[PDB]
RNA sequence: AAAAGGGAUCAAGACAAGUCAUCAUGGCCUAAAUAUUGUGGGCUAUAGACGUGCCACAUUUUCCUAAACAAAGAGAUGCAAAAAUGUGAAUUUUAGCUAAUCUCAAAAAAUAGGAUAAAAAUAUACAAGGAUUGUAGUCUGAAAUUCGACUGCAUGAAUAAG
RNA sequence: AAUAUUUUUGU
């Protein structure tokens, strides 16, 4: 089916599909199914066409997309403009939470950027 | 099966009897600092003093 | 003070507001743990980094952070020359 | 040193009996049981506590409801299993001051229980502070009495017929 | 499972009681006497000890119905300070009969052991000495345990 | 279960090659190597179902393939039996009898 | 420096840091009730916001020697601060040599 | 206890207390070799029953006078009493004032001792010095 | 939104308006507070 | 032939049939499960630690009634007291005997 | 640039949907290898009520096994696939329960009973005997195999208009 | 009962083995400084590379439910019940015990059930995993910025057993 | 009994 322009297969739990968006987790998804009386073990192929439209119109009133990434990327850009210690570490691709840098800083160098993946 | 408001009447009768602070709302009154017993004199007497030589 | 219920960490600072048009020198301080309150948004600070005093101009964006967060103590590690 | 103690156990100990007194059981008015801990010539901070324990039923001036109200005011100081209100005090610098407090505090617990303002009869006695213990015992049906020997000889003979 | 708050959620994100479910609300009524079966019948509810939550309201009612039938002036009562009870479960289990199943008798154990031996699944001489052994290892004749010690063993 | 075991002497078969010599093994060592072969095949099979009977029914199906002579462990048995037959003369090799005799 | 007694009052192993830690234990003994009051006013959320901000500023002006976290047990025989056993006031090594000689009462080589 | 008429029960061997320490045999890098130390505390319990309160004190007084070296002692004394303890402890003032008539000779001080100051504060802070902190 | 976050957490007392900030900070500040700058 | 281990039955206490047979093994080897009632009271240890402990208890108690069964309980293994005990941890070892990693260089 | 060693990156048809779940929930009611018990009598419409059968094993009718199987009366935990013909021991509690059901339906009365007990003692199969006495005597049996499927939120649920109740359509159909 | 087991101990000598940074000590050096006091910083930096550890890469694992069984140790420089409050860290308030008494305190694996599968490779079926980071909080403490330990929400890297 | 891969250096 379709939810907010994203297509999901029939053999996919709605609980896991709603969680595929940036911003939705166990709490939000759990409350979005209860709002429309969808048991957690519901699969996409069983949702009627009218309820599928309600989910799309439900997520359109929430921060479930780049709107969320913007808030995260804006918080990192503000630390860089202010000149804080935490801002330099993002640009330099180094651990930002006071971690020993003598060894094992791989994931930091790969993900710490002013433009995060999300 | 006992109303909470009716239980606090008994909890308050104990406070008046045993002289304890009655704080049903859990307000931070800093009383944890008053109950803590001083440990100054225990630490000061660590290094022995100069005695007869 | 991390826990919010007991206010922020405040240290004595000579933040005396001058008359409009007067020249006030920057405040040299070593209290690198002083929370940046809103009362001195706009004053010029000179925070100690261990060896030197790095200039700082407090703005409305820094309210809440510590003064020591704007004066790096170590120098960036760079390999080669 | 052994002879020094043997000399004391042969010549000085017998003189202890001239100043000894016989034990007399407590009367009906002796309701309290105080405890005082000594360290025998040592200064320990815990030698100032005084523990007292009395039975609510020993106070023959209170009625059935005034005795139960006393158990509710005691709180975690009441042992439902043993039915004893135990309470200590080490708030003061001297044992004499800790005993006087518990002496006056018990007069307030009795004076408060006699207050007809609120009897707290609607409040059920709470015993969540105490952990009751379950004790097992040998089944009384397994005791090899003269009657059980006959009940076994019959069950043992009935099993032989089912097979035969 | 039907004597507690179900795991379902209503639009206000509030747990639904098991007795509110239309299907569970029917059996509960037939078990409580509200819905009268004109043509008669029987309404049996079997508990379970495997993958079963605990409901003090159900375990208490069972103790009250068994105590009353046993002719005792004193019957178990609620814990005045426990908040694990449910008034709905009490009214439903107020006038139900309780059938307590304990280990089978020594005569029933034999009839079941001889049926396993005649099938070749139990290669043992089934006598009184052999029926009283399985009756002990099975906790005074628990039929389920008697099968774990004579059928699902690693000796045969 | 195999009836023999191959134990080699380090560097006595030539230029750094071991002289594998067959030797018998008792019952316990025979049943151990056998069952451990059956498990090596069970651990390489793909999953089939669910429940507690998953691993038990996989081992039980291999015991049937063994008695029916349609298992792979039979090839592992004959592969070690051929080594002993081929190396049956190494028991009296000129190396195990001239280790350090001639100074 | 103002807390260092002008007349040495140590009878144990004296050192630069042993005399420095003994001066911190006496400064805190005299200021514990006064320091415990500032800590009580900072946490009392019932007092005015100004009373808590005042008590919070005075606690910052207290001398370092007054802070109890500065106190660190040391060895009375070697003056070290690393590996000190509270039950004996000595390093783990000094405890061994004295325990074997029999100077520490009750201690015994464990074997079981 | 037999001469004083006190029926004693014991000695009861209580569980011995064992404190353990594992220290390095070397004062330096050599950490791969350590050794275990301990301090076992052996204790006993003598419980007296149906004993007069005063006679129990003469017993405890006799053991402290002739105490054996290397032994510690801790006694818990139990006594029954009536209600209204405040009155009892005040009425017993004259009784204790007579028994102390010949014992006041132990203490002696200059008139209006000024070194004590606040009497109650002196005992509090002097008892700490005697016990070493507490 | 850092200013708004401070007001909600620590109240408007420390916030500059138009008042602990006026006297407490500068009041306790004195000359030669710390030698060596 | 009733057995109560600590107030509960043999099935409600030992959830493993291997332990039930080992607890009353003395009465099983001699074929006397149906002639004696046992009321055991165990304390400490684990499942197997308590199961095998009851084996030597019933055996010794059984000998008090029929002392002529020792030759049989001997071969059944219900007379010997197993002295095996957990070995203590030793300094320099991860466990009783497991040593940490050894680096040649 | 890094110079360490890094591992270089390097089969059968899968089961159909629901195949696995159907494998741990299948019920086997026979075993060819088992021997046919000589003297095994089958049940009758009035066989679970006679007290003379207490302690005897009787085989279930061939047609009742299809009815008991239609409403999932059996369960995988029960060991039925070890013997040839499904048979149940006529327990003493079976006669008491079945004698009450026979008197209830006789005079249009109703019995409301809760079978409580310990673990595998056999509560579940006592219902199987009650349902067996129902089919053989031309009764209407309405059995819910698992009560945890209605409360664990594993099936569709929908509300009713103007009421606090909730329906379970997918379950009510099956 | 018994074919018992473990711990400590384990020499001399050599390695001019390690320690003049525990202590102690001879010679040689500093003595307005190679001594002493405080504030802040640093010892926590990071291209490459080496050691020990934790944890994970789902089918004998993890996950959900339940009415089993331990030992040892700790609390006068203090261990904290019960209750109430909070989703949680935790808070409010102290009953008792300075202890075979009171408290930390609850064992887990297990046993027995139940849920989930094309459980990652056919992309509309992307598994398990919990690193990285955002944000809101709590606890200790003048003080948590360099540089603390935990908690909630969100984010969701490598990793096919080497 | 007649078997035999290679394997340097150390102020
Ligand atoms: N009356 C009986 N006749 C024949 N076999 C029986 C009988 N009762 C129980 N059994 C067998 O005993 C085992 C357990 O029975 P059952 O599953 O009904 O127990 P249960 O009480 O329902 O368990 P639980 O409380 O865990 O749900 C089964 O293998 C069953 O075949
Ligand atoms: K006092
Ligand atoms: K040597
Ligand atoms: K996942
Ligand atoms: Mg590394
Ligand atoms: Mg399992
Ligand atoms: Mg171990
Ligand atoms: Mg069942
Ligand atoms: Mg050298
Ligand atoms: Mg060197
Ligand atoms: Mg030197
Ligand atoms: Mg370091
Ligand atoms: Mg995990
Ligand atoms: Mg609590
Ligand atoms: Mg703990
Ligand atoms: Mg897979
Ligand atoms: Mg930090
Ligand atoms: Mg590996
Ligand atoms: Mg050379």
């Amino acid at each position: 089916v379709f939810i907010l322009g994203v297509n999901f297969n029939e053999h996919k739990l709605v609980q896991k599909a709603l969680e595929s968006f940036y911003g939705l987790g166990q709490q939000a998804s759990a409350r979005i199914l209860a709002k429309y009386s969808i048991h957690p073990r519901a699969k996409m192929g069983t949702l009627p066409p009218k309820i599928v439209t309600a989910l799309t119109a439900e997520l359109s009133t929430m921060t479930i997309e780049n709107d969320a990434r913007r808030l995260v990327l804006d918080n990192i850009k503000r630390l860089r403009d202010m000149g804080t210690y935490r801002g330099r570490r993002h640009a330099m691709g180094l651990p930002v939470r006071g971690q020993q840098t003598r060894n094992q800083i791989a994931n930091a160098r790969k993900l710490n950027k002013i433009e995060r993946h999300g | 099966s006992v109303p909470r408001a009716r239980l606090l009447q008994l909890v308050k009768a104990r406070c008046e009897l045993f002289s304890t602070t009655f704080n049903p709302e859990g307000i931070r009154t800093g009383n944890k600092i008053l109950r803590q017993r001083l440990k100054g004199p225990a630490l000061a007497t660590y290094y022995p003093r100069k005695n007869v030589g | 003070k991390r826990s919010v219920w007991k206010g922020p960490h405040i240290v004595p600072l000579p933040i005396q507001r001058p008359e409009p048009g007067k020249k006030i020198a920057p405040i040299r301080t070593q209290a690198r743990s002083a929370t940046i309150l809103p009362n001195f948004v706009g004053l010029k600070f000179q925070v100690h980094n261990g060896k030197d005093y790095i200039d700082l101009t407090v703005t409305e964006e820094m309210v809440g952070h510590k003064l020591g967060e704007f004066s790096a103590t170590r120098k960036p590690f760079i390999w080669g020359k | 040193e052994f002879r020094e103690y043997a000399r004391i156990a042969v010549w000085e100990m017998p003189l202890l009996s001239k100043y000894a007194k016989p034990f007399v059981p407590p009367t009906s008015e002796e309701v309290l049981r105080f405890r005082y801990t000594t360290y025998m010539g040592e200064f320990h901070p815990a030698d100032r506590k005084v523990v007292v324990e009395f039975c609510p039923k020993d106070l023959r001036d209170l009625s059935e409801v005034q005795q139960r109200k006393l158990m509710k005011l005691a709180g975690p100081r009441y042992n439902p299993e043993k039915d004893i209100i135990k309470m200590s005090c080490e708030k003061f610098e001297h044992q004499a001051q800790n005993k006087r407090y518990l002496g006056d505090l018990i007069e307030k617990m009795i004076a408060a229980a006699k207050d007809p303002k609120d009897t707290f009869e609607d409040i059920p006695l709470d015993t969540r502070h105490h952990t009751f213990t379950k004790k097992i015992s040998f089944p009384k049906e397994w005791l090899l009495t003269e009657e059980r020997k006959k009940e076994l000889e019959a069950a043992r003979q009935q099993a032989l017929l089912k097979d035969a | 499972h039907i004597m507690k708050v179900s795991d379902y959620r209503n639009p206000a994100f509030e747990l639904i009681h098991s007795h509110d479910l239309a299907l569970v609300k029917l059996f509960t009524d037939c078990l409580s006497g509200a819905t009268v079966m004109p043509n008669g019948g029987a309404v049996l509810g079997a508990t379970t000890r495997g993958n079963s939550p605990r409901s003090a309201s159900m375990e208490l009612a069972i103790a009250q119905r068994e105590a009353e039938k046993a002719g005792e002036k004193e019957v178990p009562q609620r814990d005045p300070y426990s908040k694990k009870y449910d008034d709905r479960v009490e009214a439903v289990m107020k006038s139900v009969e309780i059938l307590r199943l304990k280990g089978v008798s020594k005569t029933e154990a034999r009839g079941l052991l001889e049926y396993w031996a005649a099938s070749g699944m139990l290669k043992k001489r089934v006598d009184e000495s052999m029926v009283s052994e399985k009756w002990t290892l099975s906790g005074n004749g628990v039929v389920g345990e008697m099968e774990r010690a004579s059928l699902l063993t690693m000796k045969a | 279960a195999p009836l023999i075991k191959m134990r080699g002497y380090k560097g006595l078969a030539g230029g750094g090659r071991s002289l594998e010599v067959p030797q018998p093994i008792p019952a316990r060592q025979r049943r151990s190597t056998a069952f451990k072969w059956i498990l090596d095949v069970v651990n390489k099979k793909p999953s089939k179902g669910s429940g507690r009977t998953m691993f038990a029914h996989r081992v039980a199906e291999e015991i049937v393939a063994v008695v029916e002579g349609r298992s792979s462990v039979w090839d592992k048995r004959m592969l070690i039996h051929k080594l002993g037959t081929a190396n049956r003369a190494n028991l009296n090799s000129p190396a195990l009898q001239l280790k350090g005799k001639r100074f | 420096s103002m807390f260092r007694a002008k007349k040495l009052d140590l009878g144990c192993f004296t050192n630069v840091r042993v005399l420095r830690d003994h001066s911190k234990r006496k400064a805190f003994l005299e200021a514990e009730p006064e320091r415990q009051a500032l800590r009580y006013v900072i946490r009392n959320t019932t007092l005015p916001a100004r009373t808590r901000a005042v008590a919070q500023l005075q606690l910052t002006q207290m001398h370092a020697y007054t802070r109890p976290t500065q106190i660190r047990n040391r060895c009375i025989l070697g003056g070290k601060s690393r590996g000190i056993l509270r039950d004996f006031k000595m390093t783990r090594y000094n405890f061994r040599m004295n325990a074997l000689m029999g100077n520490i009462p009750g201690v015994k080589k464990a074997s079981w | 206890a037999y001469y004083l008429g006190l029926p004693a029960f014991g000695p009861v061997p209580l569980p011995r207390m064992i404190e353990r320490w594992t220290v390095p045999k070397s004062h330096f890098i050599f950490k791969k070799s350590q050794e275990n130390f301990e301090r076992v505390t052996l204790r006993r319990l003598i419980q007296i029953k149906d004993g007069h309160p005063e006679t129990v004190q003469l017993w405890l007084a006799f053991l402290q006078k002739h105490a054996y070296y290397g032994i510690g002692m801790k006694a818990n004394v139990w006594e029954f009493s009536k209600l209204g303890v405040s009155k009892a402890m005040d009425e017993s003032k004259s009784e204790v004032e007579k028994l102390l008539e010949t014992r006041w000779e132990h203490l002696s001080h200059v008139s209006d001792m000024k070194g004590v100051g606040n009497f109650e504060d002196f005992l509090a802070k002097e008892r700490l010095r005697i016990s070493g902190g507490r | 939104g850092k200013l708004a976050a401070f007001r909600e957490r620590y109240g408007r007392g420390w916030d500059l308006d138009a008042d602990s900030l006026t006297d407490l900070i500068s009041g306790y500040a004195t000359e030669n507070m710390n030698p060596g700058l | 032939g009733e057995v109560l281990v600590n107030g509960k039955t043999l099935a409600e206490y030992f959830g493993r049939v291997h332990d039930r047979e080992s607890a009353v093994w003395a009465l099983r080897a001699t074929n006397r499960i149906d002639k004696y009632n046992v009321w055991v009271k165990v304390e400490g240890g684990g499942t197997t630690g308590q199961a095998e402990a009851i084996t030597l208890a019933i055996a010794k108690a059984l000998l008090a009634h029929e002392p002529a069964l020792k030759p049989a309980l001997r071969r059944a293994g219900c007379v010997t007291r197993d002295p095996r005990k957990v070995e203590r941890k030793k300094h320099g070892h991860v466990k009783a005997r497991k040593m940490p990693t050894w680096v040649k260089r | 640039q890094k110079l360490r060693f890094k591992k270089t990156k390097k089969s059968g048809k899968p089961p159909l949907p629901g195949e696995r779940k159907a494998y741990r929930k299948k019920i086997v009611l026979s075993n060819n290898n088992a021997l046919p018990v000589p003297g095994l009598e089958t049940l009758r419409p009035n066989d679970l009520a006679k007290q003379d059968n207490v302690g005897s094993v009787k085989a279930l009718p061939e047609d009742v096994v299809d009815a008991l199987r239609a409403m999932e009366a059996f369960k995988p935990t029960q060991c039925w696939g070890i013997f040839r013909q499904p048979s149940v021991l006529i327990r003493q509690e079976t006669v008491d329960l079945t004698k009450k059901m026979k008197a209830a339906g006789a005079d249009g009365k109703t019995i409301r009973m809760v079978i409580e007990g310990n673990r595998v003692t056999g509560k579940s199969l006592l219902l199987l005997q009650a349902m067996t006495h129902a089919f053989m005597n031309d009764w209407v049996v309405l059995h819910i195999p698992e009560a945890q499927e209605l409360t664990t939120a594993v099936t569709e649920y929908a509300p009713i208009e103007n009421s606090p109740l909730w329906t379970q359509p997918t379950y009510t159909l099956k």
